[PDB]
């Protein structure tokens, strides 16, 4: 029995080839039946059951070359990947989660846990740039595909891999976590442009957790605290109700029950 | 590479035609597709193109609500409607490849690629 | 484990981006409770907290309904001598704020400064659109739909257009009462003349606060009139056309619909 699979190609990607994939990724994160302030919530970790704990994204591109991402269903972050013969792990942030990913790839030959966890600020620390200053888009996404496959060759350095995971990080996990951040993608896409994520995207998926909390913790969509957020030239503005995210926020962490 | 027309033919004024272009080969780098027109002795005239990355349609000026450019799952058509013979011409189908940007190629200039053009004869 | 029920303190911003003022700051029971233009102090007259028990109080009043039949006045009141029915209400995802005892909402019949706010029946108006927050300002935004265009207004008609960031005609306030108003001129609202499908939707004034001057947001990308069930729909997916149109809800492409900020 294997995880399910969803798939996606860069090689003839269209506007609509990247809203199916990201759309058959939220439908495998979570049933839905689960929806507050009409926003659907992930499931819950506790009790979860390791053979429902992860999906697979299968990533192809132009050099026929692929690499499967794993995603954790709990957070839809992508936990680890296998290239060919070989897996490699973000460091866990507990024991039971280093137990959780023994059952990814059970297959692959080799098997290699990174000092680093998934977070952006290591990883940014790695590829030497932050995330304001690597391009995305569908020509990104192609070389990350790249660069994670030719890491299990020995053909990829440190930086760049932490690079491409950024990327994969963003245009995936992100962009099913966001309306907002896969509409940003699907821009990219729709004008064969590659361009770094502007502040109102960084911020949205630095305040994720946050956002999830405030919405599950609200009297009635009206927020205990606001949530700042930025504008698409880097300007500050509040939110203390969940009104407007309703069409910016697609999936949430479990915070709580109902 | 090649493109190929089909599809033009005589017809008279008011009625209709669909014209198809096929490749040779599926590439997966183009950016526009389009329909050219000539007639001796004008240039090449724009008719409409169709943008890959998400099917936008886009028509020139003589076009008046007319056609519809459009793609199927595996070849690009035009449906010609409502035809005047002032749409005499031989009708070519041309590709585009790695346009980026918000605009739209609709030059003759701008695309690289072309078949060898169908014959659109309107009577009356 | 169940999620904690906190009870924020907040404005509450409705028709043309009044605030619910106890008038003159005064709170003996039965004083009227008013739009007003919002404030920026700590004044407690315009500070509701929403309690755990479906109260929404001010200065430890209760926001209270005179009666249980259309068109009657809201007051403060003590909230241990009024009627308990009268002070209860939920506030609806959609925007509605509704007294459960008689299924009226909370409404602004005018939309002046001063407006006596009163409870009525339900019709999904912009008279009937709140939204709790601290915010005084409408959410400024463009809004792209299908093929990457964006929502443009020219005077009374509005269609999608190649998006250009200099158009503040591309530019729309999203005010808490549930109205788009394009940001050159806020006294005019996105407008279906009816509820009925294929009504093309147009620029047209604010005044009435109608069910067609009220919209949503929904989480699947469409952007929803309340009233009628239909959402705004680029007709017959062709631009050319300068045509958005009311259509039931199927969500293809020219349904879809993003506000980038
Ligand atoms: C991503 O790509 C993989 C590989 O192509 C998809 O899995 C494959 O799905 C096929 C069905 O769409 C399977 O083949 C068919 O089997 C049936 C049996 O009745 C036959 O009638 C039919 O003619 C085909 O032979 C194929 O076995 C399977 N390959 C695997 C699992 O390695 C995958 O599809 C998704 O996973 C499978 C398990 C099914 O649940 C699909 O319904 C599901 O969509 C692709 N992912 C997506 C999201 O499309
Ligand atoms: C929207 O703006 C209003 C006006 O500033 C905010 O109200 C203020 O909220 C703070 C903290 O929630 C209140 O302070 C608290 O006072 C209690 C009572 O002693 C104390 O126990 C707490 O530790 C805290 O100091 C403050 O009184 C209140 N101001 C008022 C009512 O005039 C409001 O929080 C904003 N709402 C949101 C969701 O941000
Ligand atoms: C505006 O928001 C309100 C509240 O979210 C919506 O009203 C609610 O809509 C749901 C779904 O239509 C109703 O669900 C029904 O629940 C009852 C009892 O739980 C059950 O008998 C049905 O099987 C159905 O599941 C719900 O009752 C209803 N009312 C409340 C108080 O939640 C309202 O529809 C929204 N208006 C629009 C135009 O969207
Ligand atoms: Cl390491
Ligand atoms: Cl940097
Ligand atoms: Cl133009
Ligand atoms: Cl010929
Ligand atoms: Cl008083
Ligand atoms: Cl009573
Ligand atoms: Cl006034």
């Amino acid at each position: 029995k294997q995880y399910p699979i969803i798939n996606f190609t860069t090689a003839g990607a269209t506007v609509q080839s990247y809203t199916n994939f990201i759309r058959a990724v939220r439908g495998r994160l979570t049933t839905g039946a689960d929806v507050r302030h009409e926003i659907p919530v992930l499931p819950n970790r506790v009790g979860l059951p390791i053979n429902q704990r992860f999906i697979l994204v299968e990533l192809s591109n132009h050099a026929e070359l692929s690499v499967t991402l794993a995603l954790d269903v709990t957070n839809a972050y992508v936990v680890g990947y296998r290239a060919g013969n070989s897996a490699y792990f973000f460091h866990p942030d507990n024991q039971e989660d280093a137990e959780a990913i023994t059952h990814l790839f059970t297959d692959v030959q080799n098997r290699y846990t990174f000092a680093f966890g998934g977070n952006y600020d290591r990883l940014e620390q790695l590829a030497g740039n932050l995330r304001e200053n690597i391009e995305l888009g569908n020509g990104p996404l192609e070389e990350a595909i790249s660069a994670l496959y030719y890491y299990s060759t020995g053909g990829t350095q440190l930086p760049t891999l932490a690079r491409s995971f950024i990327i994969c990080i963003q245009m995936i996990s992100e962009a099913a976590r966001f309306q907002y951040i896969e509409g940003e993608m699907r821009t990219r896409i729709r004008y064969n442009r590659r361009s770094a994520p502007d502040p109102s995207v960084i911020t949205l998926e630095n305040s994720w957790g946050r956002l999830s909390t405030a919405i599950q913790e609200s009297n009635q969509g009206a927020f205990a605290s606001p949530i700042q957020l930025q504008r698409r030239n880097g300007s500050k503005f509040s939110v203390y109700d969940v009104s407007i995210l309703i069409p910016i926020i697609a999936l949430m962490v479990y915070r709580c029950a109902p | 590479l090649q493109l190929a027309e089909s599809g033009g033919g005589l017809v008279q004024a008011g009625g209709s035609l669909n014209l198809s272009c096929i490749a040779s080969r599926r590439t997966l780098s183009t950016s526009f597709m389009a329909w050219f027109r000539q007639v001796p002795g004008k240039e090449r005239e724009f008719v409409a193109a169709l943008r890959s990355s998400d099917g936008r349609p886009y028509y020139g000026d003589s076009v008046k609500g007319r056609f519809t450019v459009s793609r199927d799952n595996a070849t690009v058509y035009l449906q010609m409607n409502s035809l005047k013979p002032e749409d005499t011409a031989i009708y070519y189908c041309a590709l585009n490849r790695g346009y980026s940007g918000t605009g739209y190629p609709s030059k003759q200039y701008e695309y690289n690629d072309w078949g060898q053009g169908t014959q659109v004869t309107v009577s009356s | 484990d169940v999620c904690m029920d906190p009870e924020p303190i907040v404005r509450i911003v409705g028709r043309n981006g009044l605030c619910v003022d106890v008038r003159d700051g005064r709170f003996h029971n039965g004083n009227a409770i008013q739009l007003w233009p919002c404030k920026s102090n700590t004044d407690a007259n315009q500070l509701w907290t929403l309690k755990r028990d479906n109260t929404i109080r001010s200065n430890g009043k209760c926001l209270t309904t005179y009666g249980y039949s259309p068109g009657v006045y809201v007051m403060i009141y003590d909230c241990n001598t009024a009627a308990t029915d009268a002070t209860r209400w939920q506030i609806w995802d959609n925007g509605t704020i509704i007294n459960p005892r008689s299924s009226l909402v909370l409404a602004a019949t005018s939309g002046n400064s001063g407006t006596t706010l009163t409870v009525q029946t339900n019709i999904y108006a912009v008279s009937q659109g709140w939204l709790p927050t601290n915010n005084t300002q409408p959410f400024v935004t463009t809004i792209v739909g299908l093929y990457g265009l964006c929502l443009q207004a020219n005077s009374g008609q509005v269609w999608i257009e190649d998006c250009s960031s200099e158009k503040a005609e591309q530019q729309w306030a999203l005010y808490a009462d549930g109205s788009i108003r394009p940001q050159q001129n806020r006294d005019n609202c996105l407008t279906s003349d009816s509820n009925i499908r294929e009504t093309v939707v147009k620029i047209l004034s604010c005044g009435p606060a109608s069910s067609g001057q009220r919209w949503m947001f929904k989480n699947d990308g469409t952007i929803l009139n309340l009233y009628s069930g239909l959402v705004l729909d680029v007709r017959a997916s062709d631009p050319s056309l300068k045509q958005i149109i009311l259509y039931p809800l199927h969500g293809d492409p020219n349904q879809i619909w993003l506000p980038l900020f």
